[PDB]
């Protein structure tokens, strides 16, 4: 649905 | 073509390029798409009038969150890499603020954007493009290179159909086993979530979430809160829709293991576990990697710089301040 984002943590 | 590609990596990774280009140069047209620490933008040269898309990011934000080798590793490793599905990296600089990446332009847009308005890929359509990010996986790991976000937010169709793979922000030479918690939550791999130390093997379990993502339009673990997914995912456990074959079931049943002992691409026989699964039985792998394959779906294009293909996002000016920041911190980039 939405663009997910990358996690760094 | 794999035995010349390591000293071509090695040449172009101790001797990188920098400073190739300023910001005078580049007239500023769209953006193409934000992230956590700056944006992507479409990018016209002027003396040129050819057209890129160039990768922003705040030097402060980069080195207040721990993220300055991450970034330096991006920088490095996409100008020493060459393959017919990654992004070419053309121009990088920086300034008072900023960091500078200037990619090709993929005018094809995000293979997230067509999946979810198609809603899924057929099976062959999408074994098409499994099969470049198998080839593509088979190269990088050659290099013992590692790719942390396969995700199709990160992945561009261009004119000619084919996959051009982008954001190498977690890319690393992973010479054994690396400890970085990173990624994209749908994505991450089981012994990335515990912190138990992975090696190439994520990059084959993020393949897996990829073509089911693909066949059936959805992810495998998904929920609101992250922790959740993180629950499905280490549990064991992955139901497959109804529609999905039997051959692909099976290679799914290897990707998505989460004793990676037991798992396809960790195992002895390496990629070839993958490339000669029933599955694959109807892929030419020499011609997809020579491109050499009717693409099945191919994305319009209404000329040079059209951003059709691309979602809308709201428009921001690009401001550097005055005073150098981090200047020593950035040296090698
Ligand atoms: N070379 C390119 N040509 C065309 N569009 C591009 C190009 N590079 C990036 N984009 C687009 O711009 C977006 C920026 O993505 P990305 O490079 O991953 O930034 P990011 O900060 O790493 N986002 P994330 O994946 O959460 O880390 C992509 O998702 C594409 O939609
Ligand atoms: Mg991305
Ligand atoms: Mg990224």
């Amino acid at each position: 649905e939405i663009r997910r984002a990358s996690t760094i943590e | 073509f794999l035995a010349k590609a390591k000293e071509d990596f090695l040449k172009k990774w101790e001797t990188p390029s920098q400073n190739t280009a300023q910001l005078d140069q580049f007239d500023r047209i769209k953006t193409l798409g934000t992230g956590s620490f700056g944006r992507v933008m479409l990018v016209k040269h002027k003396e040129s009038g050819n057209h890129y898309a160039m990768k922003i990011l705040d030097k402060q934000k980069v080195v207040k969150l721990k993220q300055i080798e991450h970034t330096l590793n991006e920088k490095r490793i996409l100008q020493a890499v060459n393959f017919p599905f990654l992004v070419k990296l053309e121009f990088s600089f920086k300034d008072n603020s900023n960091l500078y990446m200037v990619m090709e332009y993929v005018a094809g847009g995000e293979m997230f954007s067509h999946l979810r308005r198609i809603g899924r890929f057929s099976e062959p359509h999408a074994r098409f493009y499994a099969a470049q990010i198998v080839l593509t996986f088979e190269y990088l790991h050659s290099l013992d290179l590692i790719y942390r976000d396969l995700k199709p937010e990160n992945l561009l169709i261009d004119q000619q159909g084919y996959i051009q793979v982008t954001d190498f922000g977690f890319a690393k030479r992973v010479k054994g086993r690396t400890w970085t918690l990173c990624g994209t939550p749908e994505y991450l791999a089981p012994e990335i979530i515990l912190s138990k130390g992975y090696n190439k093997a994520v990059d084959w379990w993020a393949l897996g979430v990829l073509i089911y993502e693909m066949a059936a339009g959805y992810p495998p673990f998904f929920a609101d809160q992250p922790i959740q997914i993180y629950e499905k995912i280490v549990s064991g456990k992955v139901r497959f829709p109804s529609h999905f074959s039997s051959d692909l079931k099976d290679l799914l049943r290897n990707l998505l293991q989460v004793d990676l002992t037991k798992r396809f691409g960790n195992l002895k026989n390496g990629v070839n576990d993958i490339k000669n699964h029933k599955w694959f039985a109807t892929t030419d792998w020499i011609a997809i990697y020579q491109r050499k394959v009717e693409a099945p779906f191919i994305p319009k294009f209404k000329g040079p710089g059209d951003t059709s293909n691309f979602d809308d996002y709201e428009e921001e000016e690009i401001r550097v301040s005055i005073n150098e920041k981090c200047g020593k911190e950035f040296t090698e980039f």
